[PDB]
């Protein structure tokens, strides 16, 4: 462990907290908290704070239901903007029903039952390490975003530099002051997009850094006048916005998916991790792409993947080896985009690839002759199938995958069919303003 | 109807 | 007939024209044409003016094509609106190719060739009363089209009133004048939006004054300082605009839908032709609706048809049998949209009927309980099937279908599908304003 | 739903 | 003092902060939900913890009691004329009077919590309301269940809202008055309800409850025009 | 490309 | 096509 009760309790009386957000997750992935005076931190660390848990499903939210708080001590974080008279600190906590029962219908929750499956197949570790891109954008005089990039920047390239402005350095420092441990950042092919990438860790606490993260990240951007998002795709014609995902599996604290005296480097269940996650690859893209906007950036040639297959070196694959082995071993989904809830996405990686291991799936051969110039019938006899096109028909594909089911719960599946049918629904029977243009003088 | 204020956001 | 050339050469003399249109219809259903002056009559009427005939293909043109410009006699009309120093006059033409074939790439001659099918069924005249509505929107000082409706009118209200402006009237009033044969109108459900009906004539003398309607309804408005646009839905939230297709088939000068003596005084013929149209009706929405716009008026809760059904009296059927009989006795098709090609919707309407006739299937129960009551689960297990909810799911649908490929042929079929295709694509990759107000600041 | 149009005026 | 402390901080930041029941049409309503516990010799009298739901007779009796008056004591714990825009379906107020431990949007919720905890929560009430006055009409409907022994009726756990009113009126469940005249009308005929507050304050009450109502069904609202001033 | 004046249009 | 993103600086 990190922190005990008596080390938060002299903590917050040093540094003098009077303001405590007991912070959650919902089902859309946004952070939802209840807050309470330092007052109530005993309270709290005795796990008897109530709140409603219907607020977890979201605006498809019925019913009012008690459920408690219980916090979770390695988490607590003292935010470094003073909120006038006392600082102010936060706990990540888990949802209990009020018979000490684990909620089901909270994503951290269910990730956590996901590695207690995980463990049950005698692995013990499952790492993760983001690569969360984002864009930003320069604020109006009424302080709303505006469509203008920040900077005419390139892949790689020292366009920030000295002088002032560089937010991304200044993102980075002070995610560094927060007890982040950040790997490397660089500008990204976009204008206006950069990367920054932490170091690999569990997979609970990668999933807690990246909700600190787009926090802090928006934060700070809105610190120096600008707008930082998540969007998968802001901008047509223009590359999007992905949060590649490298998952190294481990037992008896080495690495298991690395074999020196196999081909690739790689071990058998290396490659049945890979067959999981291409069998399930079509039937958990609505979970790693939830949004309407997701399936925009799902397109080819922006690097962004679009055909279910695994490569070591090729142009945009859906799986992606990279060069080092050792320790370093790992898989890489390059489907997955910033806006996905990454416990849900956590799961159901973890999920599709425990699938591979039960069963002993046979990956396929891997794909290194660009696939984009053959045509799509011209590669269907082959391995490669399309991941879906738009969110409806990536529900349509996750609703019929059983194992993709259970990887939730039921609780968490009707709940987020529900919500993402609404709001397809509503985006299918709008009229964009690129119909008028196309068809209102035309017609 | 018998939900506006949860969906009134759409 | 109604002219001859003696008839048109003497008329142009007196009335001193000096502009000849010889306008055509391509594949997207935009009005062409090729001007001579009036010098080259005697050519034009030789069947001896040449042009590209890839004009027709749209956008999709790949080579140039000479083709012959066959015009018809009995479509002269005469502008109203003189052009300065003489006036302007226009033949709608057929398409021939240079060795006297006529070309199968052009719906005109594709509709004639439908209705030859048709002959050779035993059948005399087939029968088109169009019911075209459209939406009139004002005009900014720069002269393009703004989203404020011209009245807040209702359902058959007297809202435009007397005392000026009552652009439907004047409209009325002009195509009187112009030789068109107008039933009647009335203000539409929307506000601002307006229907004119014709009297009943054959399919190519009903499409043909289609063609023209649009016109002169698009000059008109543009006389008043008004828009006026036949896009299916240009607004969110309001009806939409139908192009209702009465069809009637004539056997030996009578009606052939007519028979005292049957329930519903149907005949056979009648209950066949429905079978027909109901068994193609999701392989021809594509061509009945072919725009990405058209599938946004195909929602529930505007009267707009959603499922395939038969009816005499429902709420919103996708066939719909007026309480009129004897002579005027007919089947009404409600999904069709003013945006719709008139040549290629009749001719694949003509089509799914006569294919119904020629098989004597059997039609189904007619539904008179709103099917808008049960869910799509609880009716998908009688005969009502919904119609495709985008154009890619039409495209899908359409090219599956044997029968209806034959209803266009090969060329017009490649090159539809070719365009369509192409605006798909345009389409679903484009990031909507909606998208980036639902997800640039929550994510 | 099942009657917006009409009920638009509203 | 709340009320008064919220309103000048909000002052402070620039700011206006209001406790109208319901300021926006179309937009969820703002309420003053009571939780209710009795004590007898300094301990909880709602829990039982080997009956049903863990609740003691004591409590099915308040709950009876509080079932029983609902519709007449809702003029004091809605005293205003825009406290009846915020009781409509569909936005979690209130609107029937029954008793249920999850349902979307009951009269009275019995929180999951049990033990010294035990309470019961009534949800119609708004904070415009006169917090002595709807507590007493509340304690005095508690305490004339407690004192006859009513029997509660059971509880309600399948959407009342799915179903008609003419579906529900053969049950127990009854609407809300609709508008500050009804539960006016309500209020001076329930006896029990009468000296809960006394006949000073029940006059007083009425008089100015009836001026309010009367001021307002005379107004000519702005809807009216943009309804029918065009259209006739 | 091969087809840019005829599809410009989009 | 088949580079769009890395070419639009062009
Ligand atoms: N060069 C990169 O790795 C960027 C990846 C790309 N932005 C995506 O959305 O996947
Ligand atoms: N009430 C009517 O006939 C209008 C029909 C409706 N506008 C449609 O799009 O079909
Ligand atoms: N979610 C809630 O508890 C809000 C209650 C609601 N605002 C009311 O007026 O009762
Ligand atoms: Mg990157
Ligand atoms: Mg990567
Ligand atoms: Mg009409
Ligand atoms: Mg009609
Ligand atoms: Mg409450």
């Amino acid at each position: 462990a990190k922190y005990t009760r008596e080390d938060i309790e002299k903590l917050v009386k040093e540094e003098n907290v009077k303001y405590i957000r007991l912070q959650f997750t919902d089902i859309l992935g946004t952070i939802k908290n209840v807050e309470i005076p330092v007052s109530q931190l005993g309270k709290a660390l005795d796990n008897k704070v109530m709140f409603d848990g219907s607020s977890i499903e979201g605006f498809v939210r019925i019913e009012e239901s008690d459920m408690y708080l219980y916090p979770d001590l390695n988490t607590f974080v003292i935010f470094p903007w003073t909120a006038e008279k006392g600082k102010v600190a936060r706990f990540i906590c888990d949802i209990y029903n009020p018979d000490g029962t684990p909620f089901e219908g909270d994503p951290r929750n269910n990730l956590k039952r996901i590695l207690k499956e995980m463990e049950d197949l005698g692995f013990s570790d499952f790492n993760l390490g983001p690569e969360p891109e984002f864009f930003l954008f320069k604020l109006d005089e009424k302080g709303e975003p505006t469509l203008e990039l920040n900077d005419k920047g390139g892949y790689f390239d020292l366009a920030p530099t000295d002088l002032g402005e560089n937010c991304r350095r200044d993102i980075v420092l002070e995610l560094e002051e927060m007890g982040f441990e950040i790997e490397a950042s660089h500008h990204e092919v976009a204008p206006g997009q950069h990367e920054i990438d932490f170091k690999y860790a569990g997979a609970v606490r990668s999933c807690d850094d990246i909700q600190t993260f787009k926090l802090v990240v928006k934060t700070i951007a809105r610190k120096h006048g600008l707008h930082a998002t998540f969007m998968p795709k802001p901008l047509f014609g223009v590359n999007g916005s992905g949060m590649h995902c490298n998952l190294s599996l481990f037992k008896n604290g080495v690495n298991a998916f690395f074999d020196e005296n196999a081909d690739l480097q790689l071990s058998e269940t290396a490659k049945h991790f890979i067959a999981g996650i291409v069998k399930h690859a079509t039937s958990f893209t609505a979970v790693t792409n939830p949004t309407v906007n997701s399936y925009k950036r799902l397109v080819p040639g922006y690097e962004a993947p679009c055909y279910v297959a695994w490569s070591a070196q090729n142009r945009s694959p859906l799986i992606r080896i990279p060069a080092s082995r050792g320790i370093s071993t790992r898989v890489e989904v390059r489907s997955v985009d910033p806006a996905a809830n990454p416990y849900l996405a956590l799961s159901v990686l973890l999920a599709a690839g425990l699938d591979g291991i039960k069963n002993k799936l046979e990956a396929p051969a891997p794909i290194d002759r660009n696939i984009y110039v053959m045509s799509k019938e011209e590669r269907m006899e082959n391995g490669i199938v399309d991941l879906p096109a738009t969110l409806a028909e990536a529900l349509e594909e996750f609703k019929s995958n059983e194992v993709m089911v259970k990887a939730l719960g039921e609780h968490l599946f009707e709940h987020f069919i529900e919500a993402k049918e609404i709001e397809w629904d509503m985006f299918r029977t709008q009229v964009h303003p690129w119909e008028r243009e196309q068809y209102m003088s035309q017609y | 109807t018998f939900r506006q204020g949860d969906m009134s956001r759409f």
